[PDB]
Formats: C-alpha cells, structure tokens, sequence
DNA sequence: ATATATATATATATATATATATATATATATATATATATATATATATATATATATATATAT
DNA sequence: ATATATATATATATATATATATATATATATATATATATATATATATATATATATATATAT
C-alpha cells in the first residue's frame, strides 16, 4: 500500500505538470541554473572512470596473483580449478567488483546506456554547455559510455 | 588548449608556493598532521572549543607518541597541544572564530585527497550510474525548451509510472536486495555529504 | 573505525612513503612536470 | 629418358669496433625542519591613592 | 519627621616587583635533488662467412 500511495502521489504531480505544460505553461532551466546544473552534473561522472581505474588494477592483481600461485607443484588440477572460481567470485563481490557487475548488467539492457549517451550529446549541444565547460571536459563528456566500456 | 597552455604552468607554480593544501602536503611531517586533524574534526564539524581541541589534540598525541622519528612530546602534551594548534593557526589548517577552531577549505580538500587515495574500497560505487541516469534524464527534459517534447517526456514517464501503478494494484511490488540496499545506502551518504564542502 | 582511529595514521604513513601520486606532490620540481603531463594527455583519449 | 649432383650467386647471419645513451652508484650542495637563547605578555601579591557610600552630622 | 550635609569607610585603580608563557632570530642536522663516474646496452658500420635457391654438369 505505501508503494501504492507513492505511485498515486507521483502521478498526481505528473498530472498537474502535464496539465501545466499543455496550457502552455512549461519552465526552462533559467540560463544561469543550467549553468551550474551542468557542472553538477558534469562533476557527478566525474568519479567512475577514477574508480574503474581500480577495478582494473583490482582485477590486474588478481591476475598476477593466479599465475604466481600456480608454480606450486602441490596444486592439483582441481585445486587449480577452484582457486580460479574463488578468486573471481570474491573479486566480484567486492564492492569495485559490484560497481562493474552492474556495469556489465547494464550493457544487458544497452537502450538505457545508448539513451544515455544520446541525452549527453543533446545536452552538449546547447548553447549553455559552453560556458559550464570548457573543451576538454565537454570532449569528455561526450564520449563518457564509450570510454567506460572500452575500459 | 593553448588559450591556457603557456599560463597554466605558472597557474601552478603558484599554488606550490603559496596554497596551503598543497603546501601541507609537501612537508614531511604531513601524515601525522593529516591524520589527527581529520581525527580532531571528525566527531563534529559544528566547531570545538579551544582548549577542548587542546585536550583532545594532546590525547591523541600522546597516543602516536610512539612514533619516534617526530618526537611528540611527552613532558607535558597539554602544552605541545597547545603549540601545535598554534602552528595549524599559523599555517591557515585552522581559522579560529568565535573562540571555537574550525578547518580552513584547504583541509577540506587536502583530506577529501588522502582518503580517495589510498586502496580501501572506493569512493563512489555502482548506485552513481543510475545517479548520473536519471539526474540526465530530468536534466534534459527540463533543459529542452519545446513544449511538446515535454508533453512527449510526460507521457513516456506517466505511462511507465502507469504500468508500475497497475502492477502494484495486483501487488507486484519488489525492493532492493543486500546488495543493492547497502550499495545505495553507502553512494548516498558520500552524496549528500558533499553538500557540507564549500 | 575505532580500530581506524589508530590505524589510519599507519595509511597515511604508507602512503607518504610509497603511493606515487603522493610521492609527486612533494618533490620539488614537482609542478611543472605535473603541468606538463597533462599538458600532453589532455588532448590525448585513447594514449 | 628421368632425374642427380656440383658451382654460382644471392640473401642472410654473424662477428668486430666505434661510438653514444642508459643505468647504477658516489659525492656534493641545497632546503626543511627542528632545536636554542632572547625578549616580551599575562597573571599575581602588596601598597597607595583614589571614587563611591556609609555612615553621619546637620539641617528645615 | 524628611532632607541637607558630615567625616570615615568600602572599594577600587594604579603602581612596583615577582614569576611564567609565547614569539621570535639564530644554529644546527637531516633529507633530498643533482652533478660526476664506470660499466653496460644499442645501434651503427664493416667484413666474413653461411645459407637457399637456381644454373649447371652429370648418372643411369
């Protein structure tokens, strides 16, 4: 029932801003709001490519880590075999590990990452992404999704 | 680009010799410093009195005075407490208003610096994503200025609400699992706290 | 993070001794080869 | 007859010397930092001269 | 009695001297970057030699 009320909450307010925009009466982000909107949000991604730089090095060590221990003679076959499917787990797991598993299950439903994607190029292109970036970060933001799935 | 290439440089030799967050961290005693400062704010950021900082300051050195090589003093820590709040005054850590100590904006980035630093689990996590989603998502929506490309967002957003408030009719309610929950959880506090930092 | 309380000053020692970027930020030339280097990586996007 | 074996050149490899750039290490000179001697600011007792009022004389 | 007016007293501020806390100029030691040196590796050229493949002479 609070999920009920919620949902009924949320669609009145839909309602009423509808209601708004069909009379004409829709607002834009005044030109200096958007302004630091932009910043914000440009700020807000600006973190996880700095922690998938993490999860990579997470996952490098994790590698290195398989191999050296692989010399040791007393390892059987399944030893082996069980050491690969623990240390993955665990490396998943972990939160940097949670960050990329979602990731990947986003790469699953890619609309929303290309929707993403799509949005942040709209976004760009107005007139005010200027002044709240200059070049380098709004080639960045740009190519954001590419630049994490490449990574 | 080149409109800052030649400047940028001396843009930085600048904050080298002057910017007291950097120059915190160019000192050799700069760990010691960094950890009991942030020790000293952390139970409160409301401001502490004086020599309420002095106490709690000359606990804690007491405390590392096992570290040798920065010979903390021992004959009376009251006093070195005293002598140290002193230097982080001095030093612009700490302005000092209305008789209760407070940390200098260069603290607050020179510790924000530290603790992404070092390999513990890290600052952001795997809610920021559908943060970044959904704040593009209104973003946008508001941002565009054509009427009916709001009334085309309306509609898409209400008809999902809609298939969603169907459902809960019928009580096909889910929530976050462990994971999930802790996840949001922990990318929410590190959220919102930024708000304290300007 | 009571444990944390004394413990952490053993990370920031560590770090001052061996993380990289830490390591930079004091030398003494240290900015203008930090300038420089994003001099060149700033236009840079895949190295 | 078909096919085999030798000589030739060619294409490649190997070897040597000269030189330069690199790396590893010593010694040096410079900078940060902490330590020191000095002069000065706060707090205190005693004593005196002072203002405020009691205590007090005096008045209507 | 109320109100003016009295000498003494209450309380104070200022002054002298004392001690201790703090700020600073200076000394000194340690930490650090940087120049000098020896040995090493890279690559060059120069030359000899080995290699494959073919031209070629040859057997049966």
């Amino acid at each position: 029932a609070n999920r009920v009320a919620t949902l009924r909450r949320r669609i009145s307010e839909l309602e009423r801003e509808l209601q708004e925009a069909e009379a004409g009466h829709i607002e834009v982000l005044e030109t200096h709001q958007a302004v630091e909107h932009i910043r914000d949000v440009y700020n807000l991604a600006s973190s996880l490519r700095a922690d998938f730089r993490r999860v990579e090095d997470s996952w490098r060590e994790a590698d290195r880590a398989l191999r050296q221990s692989i010399i040791g003679e007393q390892y059987h076959r399944g030893d082996i075999v069980e050491r690969l499917l623990n240390d993955q787990d665990a490396l998943l797991n972990t939160p940097e590990g949670r960050v990329f598993d979602s990731f990947q299950q986003q790469l699953r439903q890619s609309s929303e990452l290309k929707a993403m994607s799509e949005r942040l190029r709209v976004i760009l292109s107005h007139p005010s992404a200027s002044d709240a970036l200059n070049r380098l970060q709004r080639h960045d933001l740009r190519w954001l999704v590419k630049r994490l799935v490449d990574e | 680009m080149e409109e800052n290439t030649r400047q940028r440089t001396e843009n930085y030799i600048s904050a080298k010799n002057q910017h007291p967050a950097w120059i915190l961290l160019a000192t050799r005693r700069a760990p010691l410093v960094l950890s009991a400062l942030k020790t000293l704010f952390e139970k409160s950021h409301d401001g502490i009195p004086l020599e309420e900082a002095i106490q709690s300051l000359s606990s804690i050195l007491i405390e590392h005075v096992s570290q040798e090589q920065y010979d903390i003093n021992q004959d009376n820590p009251f006093l070195q407490a005293s002598r140290e709040l002193r230097e982080w005054i001095k030093r612009r850590l700490i302005v000092e208003r209305d008789g209760r100590i407070f940390a200098t904006d260069a603290l607050e980035v020179a510790i924000t610096f530290v603790e992404s630093l070092d390999n513990r689990f890290m600052t952001s996590t795997a809610s920021r994503l559908s943060t970044v989603q959904r704040e593009i998502e209104n973003l946008e929506t508001r941002l565009n200025p054509n009427p009916a490309n709001r009334v085309a967002t309306l509609r898409r957003r209400i008809s999902e609400l809609e298939r969603e408030l169907q459902e809960a009719e019928a009580g096909h309610i889910e929530v976050l699992e462990t994971h999930q929950a802790v996840e949001h959880i922990r990318d929410v506090y590190n959220l919102a706290s930024s708000l304290r930092a300007d």
